[PDB]
């Protein structure tokens, strides 16, 4: 019951200017107030220890923004979030230079995180064995396929031990055997009491991966709860949206857009 | 006052990381070349040759200066220019170009331009060594007065970085500065003792008095005094030393304050 | 029964040099023969009219190479392929400039394909309506999410009418409602007798999208046939691979790698 | 022989596409600047000012040439240099930088550098216009001899493209050429009548005879004759015209042949 991540009233706004030249107007004299877009609004989150939490929602709901805020690459406009450990985030396109080869990419990544060269050379064989790259580890990364790049990035991130791990649709390109291996690794990490966040648009993978569900609709948390409770509501909402006619769908999207934008 | 201490602590803590990242960038920028890292020594040398054929053979009719042949007089003064120009030109675009790859990564953002500058300093050092080795064929041998380089070689570095830390931030807020920099540096090149020496006592006397405010003047003259002229440069020109130290301190303070004030809102601007 | 695409003995090799400096050795004097990797080897394909063909295989099998060869961005080393129409390919990361906005990207793409400005302005509203982008069509593309970018690219490609359409895992980022809309569009295109190739690692989407299956294993076509015949074999192979121990999996991968590489 | 016809047909068929792509690239490269496309006129002008302060005021003591003030003599000759330099420098990296985004796309690969050059020609034209407008304040008014520009302005263009079509392919095969180009162009700048005029009848007589082989000499002298000197340039120097036409034809033939021979194997090299 160790509180891993706590989020209290996190809110994020973005300033929208139709013209590129309007950026300087509000930067030199503070009297200007333009239109703003609420990417997030009053999100409260409590992630305990040994939990797999899956974020669900339609495109543009604000899952990547929340994942980046948890990771630390973004700063909330209002509110604070505290983490009891070190976090690492994997995305659909991780940091891998196309010109560099696999070994150069590995040493670059582990140098940015702050590992000595002897530690890098000691940890390299584990990455090599987990990636199943073979000869192609010596070839340039640009020669890799998408699944091979995903495997290399996932192995690099997994080999170092993070307290909190975030996966943001990274497994979509990987095949089924890689998914099973990642599932075994996730079970081991759960045994090690790490906290894992999983984002995917494949509902079967979410069902077989996650244990708690957070539903985000238009930047607001519609529902947080157990898998068996929240997931059926999301599926029923998807079927109901499929039932609706085109005009009703357009009206619903327009209502969400009206709610999200405000002039202040 | 807190910004200066914060930036100094960030730079002191990540010295070895800066060195390693500079060493990696040197390899990255010389990836597909067949010669490799040799171009870092080949690209400036050719330029020097051109500058000797135009301003040395064509103009001046190959006349010596101060009892020294013009070739070595130009060789000593031209060494730092490539490093300074390249560092200032590439450090202004360091944050803008490489923001997304480092926004996710967790290291201080104030050390990003610095190692960029450190990617060029290496090459400069190499060239400098060769110049000294090239100076022994005339009859100029190293003396005690060369120890002055221990004060002079670092200062140039501390100048270039002090500029970039400012011009990077000013580059994010306004994109036109990267176009203005190319115009400024040319003025800093031709109005310098790198290629010519003013005569004074006329319309060039005002030019001579105005050229002393250029920091390149001090660096070139100090290098020549240390290597060629066998003279303690700081005994006669300590006022220039103090003025340049003040300039460097002012640049560092303004750059640190501006970088710390606008650090949070980088994504909205870029 | 109109033969849409015909492929007869398509074979693709890649030259592998461990050192970057060995490229010039075989380019100036033709006596050098280095190691080569068979990305494809003796592929024969017959795609008729009104067919949905799904490519299946593990990571690194050679599906993207075959899709690019069909599209025309690649040239086979040995063999020829003929197409009765114009083809268009959508990938996991289509051509969209991050600095440009949606409208500038649209006009760039339709200018590269050879459309006059009046035609571009006439066709823009259909793209706007299909993308469901709203105000964000005026914002820069870099502000978009992954699903929004996928929707914009898919709408741009769909609005123009191609004889052959290839989708290479582009729908992985899109949500379920977008998938249903694409399914309806695919039904309409089948009514228009277009030929669609679909590649995805989601087997339910493949089942509900495709009608014929081509299985690629190590650059060689293991089996081509109907969905109900080929798909169960692939699933059984996946389960059998899950059954196997780690050493057996490593041996199988090593055998495939041995088969693919040759010094000639 | 088939390569030349193929390249000519590809360029003739896609003229409007080339123009539109150049117009789009002009907007792309000037995206985040506050002034916009005005920098295409501002960036060269500043350089001219510097070249007037150093070589005009400092050297030559502001002495007129051929009865014309040095300022306009330099203004007429400096106009084409920025276009030529930028086109040759950016066209060498056109295929290497933008291969992946166009490999999937279906348009001829031989027109990729050309519109890159066309992205700069526009700006040159604008500058040229201003120069003529700036020439009326001294008392130099347009005459019939200006119609010669109809032969001379296009030729410069047909020169630059003819170079790039070669240097792009040579850039893909060997990456070091992009580093060598910067060294060559400087030699083409200082050994030209852009800033100075040789005196002959001595050690500069060989320099004068060697400078006639530089194609920039012909372009600068023809522009000055058309605009400043009021003289039919082709009556006295048709040998230079024929020599430059032959040079352009040779460059085009070699570039087309090399581009067509190695077009299929671009992905393996890059
Ligand atoms: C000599 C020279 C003047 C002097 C000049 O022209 N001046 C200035 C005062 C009046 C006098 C004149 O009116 O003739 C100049 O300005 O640029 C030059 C450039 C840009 C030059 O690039 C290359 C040469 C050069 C190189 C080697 C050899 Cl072996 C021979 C030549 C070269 C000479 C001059
Ligand atoms: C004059 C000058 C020589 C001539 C020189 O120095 N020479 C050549 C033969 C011998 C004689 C000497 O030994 O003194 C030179 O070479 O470069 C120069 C550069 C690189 C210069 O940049 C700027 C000026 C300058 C600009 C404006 C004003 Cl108002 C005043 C100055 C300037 C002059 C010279
Ligand atoms: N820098 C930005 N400026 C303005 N709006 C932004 C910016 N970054 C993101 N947005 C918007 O914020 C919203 C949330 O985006 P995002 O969180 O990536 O969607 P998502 O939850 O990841 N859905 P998905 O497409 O499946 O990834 C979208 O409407 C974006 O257009
Ligand atoms: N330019 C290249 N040089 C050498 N090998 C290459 C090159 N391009 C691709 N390959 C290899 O060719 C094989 C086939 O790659 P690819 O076709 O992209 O896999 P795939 O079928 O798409 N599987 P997936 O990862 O799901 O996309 C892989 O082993 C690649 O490493
Ligand atoms: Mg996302
Ligand atoms: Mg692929």
């Amino acid at each position: 019951m160790n509180v891993s991540v706590n989020i209290k009233n996190v809110t994020k706004e973005y300033r929208i200017y139709r013209t590129n030249k309007e950026r300087m107007k509000d930067a030199l004299i503070p009297k200007h107030k333009n239109k703003t877009f609420f990417a997030l609004d009053d999100i409260s989150l409590k992630a305990y220890e040994g939990d797999v939490i899956g974020l669900v929602g339609i495109n543009g709901s604000g899952k990547s923004t929340l994942s980046n805020i948890i990771g630390g690459s973004l700063s909330p406009t209002v509110g604070k979030v505290d983490r009891n450990g070190e976090v690492s985030v994997i995305a659909i396109s991780a940091g891998l230079s196309g010109q560099l080869t696999g070994i150069e990419n590995i040493e670059f990544k582990m140098l940015c995180m702050g590992f000595k060269r002897k530690e890098i050379k000691a940890m390299t064989p584990k990455i090599i064995e987990f990636s199943e790259l073979g000869e192609f580890i010596y070839q340039p990364v640009k020669k890799y396929s998408s699944g091979m790049r995903a495997k290399l990035g996932f192995s690099i991130n997994i080999t170092v031990n993070p307290d909190i791990l975030v996966i943001d649709e990274a497994l979509s390109v990987g095949d089924q055997t890689f998914a099973q291996k990642c599932l075994d690794k996730i079970y081991e990490f759960k045994e090690q009491n790490k906290t894992i966040f999983f984002v995917s648009h494949n509902l079967g993978q979410v069902r077989q991966f996650c244990t708690k569900i957070a539903w985000i609709e238009g930047g607001k948390l519609k529902d947080y709860g157990e898998l068996d409770d929240v997931l059926p509501k999301y599926e029923a909402f998807l079927n109901d949206f499929k039932k609706k006619s085109k005009a009703e769908q357009k009206e619903f999207r327009n209502k969400l857009d009206e709610s999200r934008f405000v002039i202040k | 006052m807190s910004a200066i201490g914060t930036v100094f602590k960030e730079h002191v803590k990540n010295f070895y990381l800066i060195q390693r990242l500079a060493q990696f960038q040197v390899k990255i920028i010389n990836h597909s070349n067949y010669l490799g890292v040799a171009w870092e020594l080949i690209n400036p040398v050719m330029q020097i040759m051109v500058y000797w054929m135009v301003f040395g053979l064509g103009i001046r009719s190959n006349a010596p200066i101060h009892g020294v042949p013009f070739v070595y007089w130009l060789l000593v003064g031209i060494s730092m220019w490539f490093f300074i120009n390249q560092g200032i030109l590439e450090g202004t675009k360091a944050i803008t170009q490489k923001f997304n790859q480092v926004s996710k990564m967790n290291f201080p953002l104030s050390i990003i331009p610095t190692y960029i500058v450190t990617s060029r300093f290496y090459g400069h050092l190499g060239l400098l060594l060769l110049v000294i080795i090239a100076c022994m064929f005339t009859g100029i041998y190293p003396s005690i007065h060369i120890i002055q380089l221990l004060i002079y070689v670092p200062f140039c570095f501390f100048l270039t970085a002090s500029v970039t830390l400012l011009t990077s931030t000013l580059g994010v807020l306004v994109r036109d500065t990267q176009m203005l920099m190319q115009a400024i540096l040319r003025i800093l090149f031709y109005f310098s003792p790198i290629l010519w020496l003013p005569k004074n006592h006329g319309i060039s006397g005002l030019i001579h008095e105005m050229m002393k405010y250029n920091p390149v003047y001090f660096i070139a003259e100090s290098y020549r005094a240390a290597i060629l002229y066998h003279e303690w440069y700081f005994m006669d020109h300590w006022k220039l030393m103090l003025y340049n130290f003040g300039i460097v301190a002012i640049f560092f303070a303004i750059g640190a304050y501006l970088h710390m004030k606008y650090r949070d809102q980088f994504a909205d601007f870029l």
